[PDB]
């Protein structure tokens, strides 16, 4: 048998398995990148799809 | 005694690359100009490598 | 403007085939001096009516 | 190593597939019993499914033990999977495909790069049979190998709503499904299904042959249909409720039609276009195996 | 319009059009009429246009389908309008 | 490879190609290591030049 979901029923459960990220995973931190501009503004391809 | 196989290989390499720069069609006048000047610079690198 | 239109539409430059007849570029493009060493000639100076 | 019985791994009570319903762990067949249909003027004719591509995607050099079952199940029925083609880890199945590979497929659904202690795993010959096809989930993204995501759903509807007569005929009216419903019935159904050990059902589908396989197709038809149902709610153009004398009938419309909808809704799990490609591919491979 | 004005004016504009191309001795090639005309029409500033300029031989093709394919692969683009 | 953004419009862009060729000759092994990441650049050069 699979376990009954805790929200499926009205009983309160005071131990639950919270997943959580460790110090290795990080989110929302700022991220460095190397922008490199086109060599010549007139050579740039505005048009074709 | 005189020929150095490495410099000679680089000679054929620059030969190919100059032939390729020369066979490069362009629209801009300035691109035409650099198309010529690059061949000179190629030849110069060739001597420096030698 | 119309004269120049038909002109520049014929080509800004041309070459000479082994047949010896002029063949024009059909393509507007500023002359640069590198071309002086090549098979190309400026079109104004062609004197083909 | 778990040995595969004369039936599939599905014959083991350890792998039984059930959705929670009316306070008990109901078998899928007794959910599908609740299902009722409304035919409309539109019709569905099933065309032949194109054969799956011969080419098996290379698994990349991946040190970790890729969690292939969670990847597949969340890709199909997951409430919030997205960009499922981006990581490209389904290709890892191909590592299993080789004769005498050092990799093993865990009952956990993790693909270990080598056999490890105290981790039970499916019999490698059977898993090779399964990987030999399903690694092709790896090419759901690649343009040369994409599945149709319109026509295939006809088959889905046929295997879901279709009556034995409509099924033998190969044509059915585009049925609109409905059932007596609890609050959030489709989401909770989708999450009951996401916990399903579908690798068991696929391994048995790809490895069992002859009488054992045909008995498998009869024994597990409702499980298959349940997955098809969750997917069909994923593609359904709309899912309304209907008040009916102190009762509410959930209604999805329409079965067998992929609306290609991507904007989400609270009623059901939603497919990002990548999920549409993945589901289409999965259906191609699975229906291909299911009709032979 | 009297024939004589129309005929000759049409002769003039028809003489005016000079499609870029590369003549070839192979018996299976055909010019990509659409692409070359569209290239010329924009004065060759479209990426497909300058692709025709730097390599006019690309317009030539045998198998009809690959004629546009070679342009798609060369331009890295998913399509052309 | 430390990545290079080169559209290969100008004839002078040929410099970058030569930059790889030199790297291929002076350091063949390290080249063999980064060669696909070079191929990503050279493919822009081929699609644009040939």
């Amino acid at each position: 048998q699979v376990g009954i979901p805790k929200l499926e029923v009205d009983h309160i459960s005071f131990s639950n398995v919270v997943s959580m990220m460790t110090a290795n995973i990080r989110t929302g931190d700022d991220m460095a990148v190397e922008r490199v501009n086109p060599d010549d503004v007139r050579a740039i391809n505005i048009r074709n799809a | 005694t005189v020929t150095n196989e490495f410099a000679s290989r680089f000679r054929t390499i620059v030969a190919t690359l100059a032939n390729v720069v020369n066979e490069r069609a362009v629209q801009d006048d300035m691109q035409k100009a650099t198309r010529s000047c690059t061949k000179q610079w190629l030849r110069h690198l060739e001597t420096q490598f030698d | 403007p119309v004269e120049y239109g038909i002109f520049v539409q014929r080509g800004a430059t041309y070459t000479i085939n082994a047949a010896g007849e002029f063949e024009f570029s059909g393509r507007n493009e500023k002359w640069d001096q590198a071309l002086y060493l090549s098979e190309h000639f400026p079109a104004l100076f062609s004197d083909v009516p | 190593m778990l040995q595969q019985p004369t039936g599939g791994y599905t014959t083991l009570e350890q792998f039984a597939f059930t959705i929670r319903n009316d306070g008990t762990n109901a078998t899928p067949t007794q959910f599908l019993q609740l299902l009722s249909y409304e035919a409309t003027e539109n019709e569905l004719v099933k065309k032949t499914i194109p054969t799956p591509e011969t080419h098996l995607p290379s698994a990349r050099n991946v040190p970790g033990n890729v969690y292939i079952e969670d990847a597949i199940t969340q890709a199909l029925f997951g409430i919030s999977a997205q960009n499922v083609n981006a990581h490209g880890y389904f290709s890892r199945l191909s590592a299993l495909a080789l004769p005498n590979t050092s990799a093993r497929l865990g009952l956990d659904g993790v693909i270990y790069n080598s056999e490890t202690i105290n981790i039970p795993f499916y019999d490698p010959a059977a898993v090779a049979n399964f990987a030999a096809t399903y690694a092709k989930l790896g090419n759901a993204s690649t343009p040369r190998y994409r599945a149709d995501m319109i026509d295939i759903y006809a088959h889905v509807g046929l295997e879901l709503a279709g009556t034995d007569a409509e099924r033998a005929a190969g044509v059915m009216p585009v049925k609109r499904a409905k059932f007596d419903s609890w609050e959030g019935s489709l989401i909770s159904l989708s999450r009951d299904v996401v916990n399903w050990k579908i690798l068991a059902f696929l391994i048995d589908l790809c490895s069992l042959e002859g009488e054992a396989l045909r008995a498998f197709k009869t024994r597990n038809r409702d499980v298959f249909r349940m997955m098809l149902f969750i997917m069909s709610t994923a593609v359904a153009a709309n899912v309304v409720n209907r008040k009916v004398t102190k009762r509410v009938d959930r209604v999805l419309e329409y079965i067998g039609v992929n609306s290609m909808r991507t904007a989400g809704r609270t009623a059901t799990i939603t497919y990002d276009l990548s999920r549409h490609e993945f589901a289409a591919k999965f259906l191609q491979l699975t229906f291909t195996r299911w009709n032979a | 319009i009297p024939a004589d004005e129309l005929i000759d004016n049409l002769h003039s504009w028809m003489r005016s059009v000079h499609l870029l191309h590369v003549r070839s001795e192979d018996n299976t090639l055909r010019y990509n009429w659409m692409l070359g005309v569209y290239a010329r029409s924009t004065n060759y500033t479209t990426p497909v246009g300058q692709l025709v300029v730097n390599a006019p031989a690309i317009l030539n093709y045998s198998n009809p389908q690959d004629a546009f394919n070679s342009v798609f692969v060369a331009l890295g683009i998913d399509y052309i309008d | 490879l430390k990545k290079i953004a080169e559209s290969f419009e100008d004839p002078s862009s040929i410099v970058v190609v030569l930059e790889f060729i030199l790297f291929a000759l002076f350091f063949p092994t390290e080249f063999n290591r980064i060669k696909g990441d070079i191929q990503n650049v050279l493919l822009l050069f081929f699609s644009r030049w040939y």
